[PDB]
C-alpha cells in the first residue's frame, strides 16, 4: 500500500550511514526496473484505466495477482472481462483508495457475485458503508430463506392436508369449546328449587357434567396419545409448549378424581377448577394470531422485564409517598404500604376504582403525579410489542407467498428440461450447438 | 500460472484461456465440491440419473485427495484425455474402473460402475430393464478382456486386451477430433 | 447456458468406450465451427461488447435470435439500437449470469418498456429483487 | 367467590368485572376484597390493555392510508382531463396548420 | 477513594442519589426522640425510599430512562404549562357552572 514513500525512507536512511561505524553497509538490491505505464481493463466494453503499481498493492486478489493473464489479448493490449461494468467501479476504488464501498443501490446478490468474482472479500468492507451492506444482505438472507405413522404426523402438523384431517381437526375444535362452555355454565345459580337449596346448575346436575367433562378429557387425552404415537423424535415432542399444555389441562382431572371427597377439604379443589381453564390454550393449534401473540411476547422479553421492574419501583415509591401523606385520617384506608399499592395499581393504570382516594392535599397531589407516571411507563413497551407483531406477521405473510412462487419456478425449469429431452427425441426423428450434446446422448445409447 | 500451465498440459495459451473463462464463469475461485461438479453435470443428462457415474469420476479427476477440483486438477486430467495418447487413456480409464486403486478390478468394483452407468439411461428404456442384465454385461467385459481366467483383470490385463480390438479403437479417437 | 463444460462431457465420456462392446459408436457430429469474437453493441452512443456465446444462450429474445440483424450496420460492423443505454446493462447482465436485476432507481415504466423491446418477461427477474419490482409495479399501476 | 357480600355470584356475574376492567373503565361496583383478587385484577388491567392496542394501530393506518388514496385519486383524475385538453388542442393546432 | 476527579464525582448524579439516601440516617439517629415532634420524622421516612434509585448502576434502561427525560425536557416543560394552563381553564368553568 505505501510505496511511494519508498524513496523517501531511503533518504532518510541517510542518518545512519556516518553512525554506521559497522564495517559493512550491506549492497544495495538493484534490480531490473520497468516504469509504470497505463493498462486498459476493458470491462464490458467499458474503458477503465491504471497504473499498474495501483492493481499491484494486494496480490492476493485476482487483479493483483497473475491470474488476470488469462483475460489478456495480445492483439489488444487489453484485459476483457465480460463482467458488470457498474460493480467493477467498487473494486478499482478499492484497490486505490484501500476501503471498498457499498453502492445503495445496488442488488446485494450482484454485489456478493462480483465480489466473489474478484477474489475480494465482504469482510474488508469500510466502516464508512458496512452496516448498511450488513442490512441489506440480513434482509436478502432471510427473504431467501410412514405409510401409518408419518402420514398422520404430516396430517397433524399441517391440518389441510386430507378432508379426513379437516374433519379431525374441527372436531377436536369442538370438545375444547363444549368443555370450555361446560365450565363455564357450571357455577350459573339457577333453578329456585322451591323446596331446597339454592344451588348453582353445576352441583345440582352433577351427573349431567361428570359425563361431559368425562368425554371431553378422554377426548383430549386419546388425541394427546395419538400425537405421541405420531411424534418421530418423542423427547423434542415433550419439550414442547403445547405439549406442556395438553398435560396441565388433562390432569386437573385425573389428579381431581384420584384424590376425591374421600378425603376433601375445600381449599383445595378451587385450584383443580382454575387449572380447567388453562385448556383454552389448546385453541393455539387453531389460531395463527394466538401462535403469534405468544412468539412476539417471547421475542421482546427483553422488554416485559423492564416493564415488571420499573412498574413495581413506581409502585413502590408512590405508595410509599401516598400511605406517609395519607395516612392519619378520619377513616384512612391507607393502613399500610402494601395496603397503598392497590390505590397506585388503579391509578397508574388510569382504572379509578374510587373505592380509595385520597383526602388531603399532598394525597391529592402526588396521586395526580401517579397517574401520568404511570402513563409514561406504561406507554414504553406498547410501541415495540405491536411493531413486533404487526412485524411477524407480514414475515408469516411473504414467507408463504415465496413459498408459493418457489414451486412455479420449480415447475418452470423442469419443463424446460423436459423440453430439452423432447427436442432430443425430436431431433432422432431426424443449432451448432445441440448437435454435439445429441451426438453424446447417441454415444450414450450403447447401452440397451 | 497461465505459463506453467501452457508447459505441463498440451493445451494452446489461446485454449486455455477459453477454458478457464469457462471454467471460472461456472464457479468462480469457490472451485468446485463434490455437489456442485453433479450439478453441472445434470445439466447434460436429462432422463436420467448422473450423480452415481459423477461420483465415480469426481474422485478421478481429483488428483491429491484434497475436497476440491482446482483448474489445474481439471486441465490436467481434459489434456490426459484429449491430447494424451491411447495408452494414456486406456490407464485413465482402468484406474477410473478400479475403485480402491489397488491394481485390480474384481466384480463388485466394475459392477458398481455398471449400475452408474445405467442408471444415467433413466426411467424408462425402450426395450426391457433387469439386474442380472448388467451382471450380463459385466460378463462380456471380463470375458473380452481377461486371460488370467481368475475372475480379476488387472493393469496389463485391461491394456493388452483392449488394444486388439478395432471398434473400440476407432472409437477411442473420437476425442482427437474435435476440442 | 452450460456450454462450456461440454468438453469435459465428451472427455468423460471416455468411461463408456471400453464398456462400448456394442459394436458401433456413433460418428463424430463434426460441423464448421468458427471462433468465438467480440461483438459491439452500440447503444445510444454507449459501447458494449461482449462474446457473441454469451448472447446465444437464450434463442428465443432479441438478441439471442437473427432479429437483431435488423440493427446491424455492416460499414461500421457495430448493432445499434437507439434506445436507453442504462437498463440495456440489466439485459446484458441477464445474458451473463442468468439472473435479470431490478435498478431501484429506475421508472418502472421505463423498464417494463425496456423489458417489452428486447423480448424478457418480468417472470424471470430474480428472486434477489422481485418483491420491490413488484412494489414498485403494484405503486404504478394503482397510480395509472 | 367466598366473601362478605361478594357480588362474583358467578363466572358470567364475573365478566362485568372483567370487560369494565380490560378497557381501563373502571366503574366501581365490583371491586375485589382479596388480596389474589387484587393481584389478579391488576393483571388484568394491564392484559386488556395490551390485547386491545393490537388492532388500533391497523385500524388507523388503514383508515389514513384510504384516506390519503382518495386524495391522490380525485387529483389525478383532475390532471388527467389537462393532458386530454393538451392533446386535443395539439391536433387542433395540426389541423389548423393544415 | 478511587475517584480519579474527586469533583467531578461529587457533582455527579449518583453522587447527589447515594448522599440522600444515606443521610435520613445519620440526620435521624443525631436528633432523635429526644428532641421529637410527629411532624418531621414522616418526611425522614419518605426519603429512605429514594434509596431504591441505587438501581440505577444495575439496569440499563433505568438509565436510558433518565437519558431520555433529560433529552426531551424542552417537551416535559411544554406539558407541564399546557397541562396548568387546561386545568386553570377547565377549573373555571367547572367551579361557576357547578
Amino acid at each position: 500500500g505505501v510505496a511511494a514513500w519508498l524513496p523517501f525512507a531511503r533518504a532518510a536512511a541517510i542518518g545512519w550511514m556516518p553512525v554506521a561505524n559497522c564495517p559493512m553497509p550491506l549492497a544495495p538490491a538493484d534490480k531490473n526496473k520497468r516504469q509504470d505505464e497505463l493498462i486498459v481493463l476493458n470491462v464490458s466494453g467499458r474503458r477503465f484505466q491504471t497504473w499498474r503499481t495501483t492493481l499491484e498493492r494486494y496480490p492476493d486478489t485476482l487483479l493483483g495477482s497473475t491470474e488476470k493473464e488469462f483475460f489478456f489479448n495480445e492483439d489488444t493490449k487489453e484485459y476483457f472481462f465480460d463482467r458488470d461494468p457498474e460493480v467493477f467501479r467498487c473494486v478499482l476504488n478499492f484497490y486505490r483508495t484501500g476501503k471498498l464501498h457499498y453502492p445503495r443501490y445496488e442488488c446485494i446478490s450482484a454485489y456478493d457475485d462480483e465480489l466473489a468474482f474478484y477474489g475480494i472479500l465482504p469482510e474488508i468492507i469500510g466502516d464508512c458503508c458496512y452496516e448498511e451492506y450488513k442490512d441489506r444482505k440480513r434482509e436478502n438472507a432471510e427473504r431467501l430463506m410412514l405409510s401409518f405413522r408419518q402420514t398422520m404426523w404430516r396430517a397433524f402438523e399441517n391440518p389441510h392436508t386430507s378432508t379426513l384431517a379437516l374433519v379431525f381437526y374441527y372436531v377436536t375444535g369442538f370438545f375444547i369449546a363444549v368443555s370450555v362452555i361446560t365450565n363455564v355454565v357450571e357455577t350459573v345459580p339457577c333453578g329456585t328449587v322451591p323446596g331446597s337449596k339454592e344451588l348453582p346448575c353445576g352441583e345440582r346436575y352433577s351427573v349431567a357434567f361428570f359425563c361431559l367433562d368425562t368425554a371431553c378429557v378422554m377426548i383430549f387425552t386419546v388425541e394427546y396419545l395419538l400425537r405421541l404415537f405420531a411424534a418421530p423424535s418423542r423427547y423434542r415432542f415433550i419439550r414442547s409448549v403445547m405439549s406442556i399444555i395438553d398435560v396441565v389441562a388433562i390432569m386437573p382431572y385425573y389428579i381431581g378424581l384420584v384424590m376425591t371427597n374421600n378425603e376433601d377439604v375445600s381449599g383445595a379443589f378451587v385450584t383443580l377448577r382454575v387449572f380447567r381453564v388453562f385448556r383454552i390454550f389448546k385453541f393455539s393449534r387453531h389460531s395463527q394470531g394466538l401462535r403469534i401473540l405468544g412468539y412476539t411476547l417471547k421475542s421482546c422479553a427483553s422488554e416485559l422485564g423492564f416493564l415488571l421492574f420499573s412498574l413495581t419501583m413506581a409502585i413502590i415509591i408512590f405508595a410509599t409517598v401516598m400511605f406517609y401523606a395519607e395516612k392519619g385520617s378520619s377513616a384512612s384506608k391507607f393502613t399500610s404500604i402494601p395496603a397503598s399499592f392497590w390505590y397506585t395499581i388503579v391509578t397508574m393504570t388510569t382504572l379509578g376504582y374510587g373505592d380509595m382516594v385520597p383526602k388531603t392535599i399532598a394525597g391529592k397531589i402526588f396521586g395526580s403525579i401517579c397517574s401520568l407516571s404511570g402513563v409514561l411507563v406504561i406507554a414504553l413497551p406498547v410501541p415495540v410489542i405491536v411493531s413486533n407483531f404487526s412485524r411477524i406477521y407480514h414475515q408469516n405473510q411473504r414467507a408463504d407467498k415465496r413459498r408459493a412462487q418457489k414451486k412455479a419456478r420449480l415447475a418452470r425449469i423442469r419443463v424446460a428440461k423436459t423440453g430439452s429431452s423432447n427436442a432430443y427425441l425430436h431431433s432422432k426423428r431426424n443449432s451448432l450447438i445441440e448437435s454435439q450434446h445429441h451426438h453424446l446422448l447417441h454415444c450414450l445409447e450403447k447401452t440397451t | 500460472g497461465l505459463e506453467q500451465l501452457q508447459e505441463q498440459t498440451k493445451f494452446t495459451r489461446k485454449e486455455l484461456q477459453v477454458l478457464y473463462r469457462g471454467f471460472k464463469n461456472e464457479c468462480p475461485s469457490g472451485i468446485v465440491n463434490e455437489e456442485n461438479f453433479k450439478q453441472i453435470y445434470s445439466q447434460f443428462f436429462p432422463q436420467g440419473d448422473s450423480s452415481t457415474y459423477a461420483t465415480f469420476l469426481f474422485n478421478a479427476f481429483d488428483t491429491n485427495h484434497d475436497g476440491s477440483v482446482s483448474f489445474e486438477d481439471f486441465v490436467a486430467g481434459l489434456s490426459v484425455i484429449l491430447r494424451g495418447t491411447v495408452d494414456d487413456r486406456l490407464n485413465w480409464a482402468f484406474n477410473l474402473y478400479d475403485l480402491n486403486k489397488d491394481g485390480c478390478i474384481t466384480k463388485e468394483e466394475m459392477l458398481d460402475i455398471m449400475k452408474s452407468i445405467y442408471d444415467m439411461m433413466g426411467k424408462y428404456t425402450y426395450p426391457a430393464l433387469r439386474e442380472e442384465a448388467p451382471r450380463e454385461h459385466v460378463e462380456s467385459f471380463f470375458q473380452k478382456m481377461d486371460r488370467n481366467k481368475d475372475g480379476v483383470v488387472t493393469i496389463e490385463e485391461f491394456i493388452e486386451s483392449c488394444q486388439k480390438d478395432e471398434n473400440i479403437m476407432r472409437s477411442m479417437q473420437l476425442f482427437d477430433n474435435v476440442i
